[PDB]
């Protein structure tokens, strides 16, 4: 699930998703 | 992607009064975020976090709420509060926006200055004839223009214009147009315009007749 | 002075393409990421995309797939939006806006472009006839006149009228556009003057319509109706 901020998008959150 | 809706659609809100519009959403939103919209220019960020003011933004704007529920509040009203307001999320990609809150400015009554302008020289000339009415920094919107030629009541040959609300006072201009042929329009003498309005002690009529000056 | 200007107005053509600026200046370009925003009087304002700089990343909302990519050029500090194969629904104005992520616990649009409108039609670029709208009595009352200038069958949007040039700002109205039969557009700007000045200080209005690349400057003759 790709973030807003394109730069969240690498993988913060992303990967987990 | 959350839709969220607003409420009020319009606020009438007088000068000085305490007022308050509702953004509510789909699905829980984790923040608020509100921005100020006057006709012409970009959205203004307004409010960030819930809570938060966007720096220049007068202390007299507050905010509030949490899950799906929230509140951007004024607590005094002032005449460069006349705008729209819009809510916006994060949490959900995509980022949605609200359908906005529109403040309108419920200020004293104050009736139009209007003035009549007969066709210009240069477009006579050219072949087509347009007569202007303007009434100027009145208070309602509510106006009724109402065109006679020669006594006779015109339909469907006028177009009108409003400016928006303004900064300062909290009033409207008004323009109704009528186009006539170079032809249909020295078929007459009397052009006359008149106004019906909550702030006039009585409908005001400013005519002229072709050729005067 | 962290500014973030864009492009004015596009007239583009039925089923075409188009590609608008947005360049960037008071801030690292790649330390923040770039968005664009669609408004239309109907459906409101509407993200489209975003785009970060450090690298080119992007992401697009699905209902402008399609027809909205986001190009980044040299550091020629800009973003770009491509639209292609407009329709009349892609009459529109198009927002680019900068995200920091933190102001204080929320990403967040800091600030914005200007917005670029957008009118898509066949039409043919046609520059305004300017009119007197002249001062008299009529336009006389406790001691103010009125006056001003009918710009006449133009098309596309938009103009701009300054009084003067730019002299004369107080008490002006330049009324919104309004569509004619004709498909062609017209305005009036007006403004009010104190009448003992009507026969000392001249009224000219500077009319500009960029697209068909033609200026106008009307000397607003007062009248004589005693």
């Amino acid at each position: 699930c790709e973030p807003a901020n394109p730069s969240e998008k690498n993988s913060p959150s992303t990967q987990y998703c | 992607q959350i839709v969220l809706s607003q409420s009020p659609a319009i606020l009438s809100a007088s000068p000085g009064e305490k007022v308050t519009m509702t953004c509510r959403a789909s699905s829980s939103v984790s923040y608020m975020h509100w921005y100020q919209q006057k006709p012409g220019s970009s959205p203004k960020p307004w409010i960030y976090a819930p809570s938060n003011l966007a720096s220049g933004v007068p202390a007299r704007f507050s905010g509030s709420g949490s899950g799906t529920s929230y509140s951007l509040t004024i607590s005094r009203v002032e005449a460069e509060d006349a705008a729209t307001y819009y809510c916006q999320q994060w949490s959900f990609n995509p980022p949605t926006f609200g359908a906005g809150t529109k403040l309108e400015l419920k200020r004293t009554v104050a009736a139009p200055s209007v003035f009549i302008f007969p066709p210009s020289d240069e477009q006579l000339k050219s072949g087509t004839a347009s007569v202007v009415c303007l009434l100027n920094n009145f208070y309602p919107r509510e106006a009724k223009v109402q065109w006679k030629v020669d006594n006779a009541l015109q339909s469907g040959n006028s177009q009108e214009s409003v400016t928006e609300q303004d900064s300062k006072d909290s009033t409207y201009s008004l323009s109704s147009t009528l186009t006539l042929s170079k032809a249909d329009y020295e078929k007459h003498k009397v052009y006359a315009c008149e106004v019906t309005h909550q702030g006039l002690s009585s409908p005001v009529t400013k005519s002229f007749n072709r050729g005067e000056c | 002075q962290a500014y973030l200007q864009q492009s004015g107005a596009e007239l583009v053509r039925p089923g075409a393409s188009v590609k608008m600026s947005c360049k960037a200046s008071g801030y690292t370009f790649t330390s923040y990421n770039m968005h664009w925003v669609k408004q239309t009087p109907r459906q409101g304002l509407e993200w489209i995309g975003a785009i970060y700089p450090g690298n080119g990343d992007t992401s697009y909302n699905q209902k402008f797939k399609g027809k909205a990519t986001l190009t980044v050029d040299k550091s020629s500090s800009t973003a770009y939006m491509q639209l292609s194969s407009l329709t009349s629904e892609d009459s529109a104005v198009y927002f680019c806006a900068r995200v920091v992520y933190y102001s204080n616990s929320y990403w967040y649009f800091d600030v914005w472009g200007t917005g670029t409108t957008v009118t898509v039609s066949a039409a043919s670029t046609k520059g305004p006839s300017v009119f007197p709208l002249a001062p008299s009595s009529k336009s006389t009352s406790g001691g103010t006149a009125a006056l001003g200038c009918l710009v006449k069958d133009y098309f596309p949007e938009p103009v701009t009228v300054s009084w003067n040039s730019g002299a004369l700002t107080s008490g002006v109205h330049t009324f919104p556009a309004v569509l004619q039969s004709s498909g062609l557009y017209s305005l009036s700007s007006v403004v009010t003057v104190p009448s003992s000045s009507l026969g000392t200080q001249t009224y000219i209005c500077n009319v500009n319509h960029k697209p068909s690349n033609t200026k106008v400057d009307k000397k607003v003759e007062p009248k004589s109706c005693d």
